[PDB]
């Protein structure tokens, strides 16, 4: 409209901007295993590398709880999923680079609903 | 438990 838009700020305008965003993030394919918690075993040596796995599932359910009352807290969890992604999964396993394809979305969302800010 | 993740994980074949 003609508001601020840029600056988010209020846990409500965030919790559920960050709430539709992890949504789109989660509805954005590359965010497909992001979007539930890891094996920890089933995945190859993941745990054991992944020393910071986050899940848009733990993400949205934190934010549900209203976790999120701060934008990047939202964020270093969502940039966290990327983080975990790239941090073991390989940029070509489809994994990481789905971190970059959505993670690239997801900034667009944020920069949108103001969240990002670096 | 009795969850339906799809994270392939396990080495096989992602691309």
């Amino acid at each position: 409209g003609s508001h601020m838009s840029k600056e988010p700020r209020d846990p409500d305008q965030l919790y559920s901007t960050l709430k539709s965003i992890l949504q789109q993030v989660k509805s954005h394919q590359s965010a497909w295993p992001f979007m539930e918690p890891v094996k920890r075993t089933e995945a190859p040596g993941y745990y054991e590398v992944i020393r910071f796995p986050m899940d848009l599932k733990t993400m949205s359910e934190r934010l549900k709880n209203r976790y999120y009352v701060s934008k990047k807290l939202f964020m270093a969890d969502l940039q966290r999923v990327f983080t975990n992604c790239k941090e073991y999964n390989p940029p070509e396993s489809e994994y990481y680079k789905c971190a970059n394809i959505l993670e690239k979305f997801f900034f667009s969302k944020i920069k949108e609903a103001g969240l990002i800010d670096k | 438990a009795r969850t339906k993740q799809t994270a392939r994980k396990s080495t096989g074949g992602k691309a």
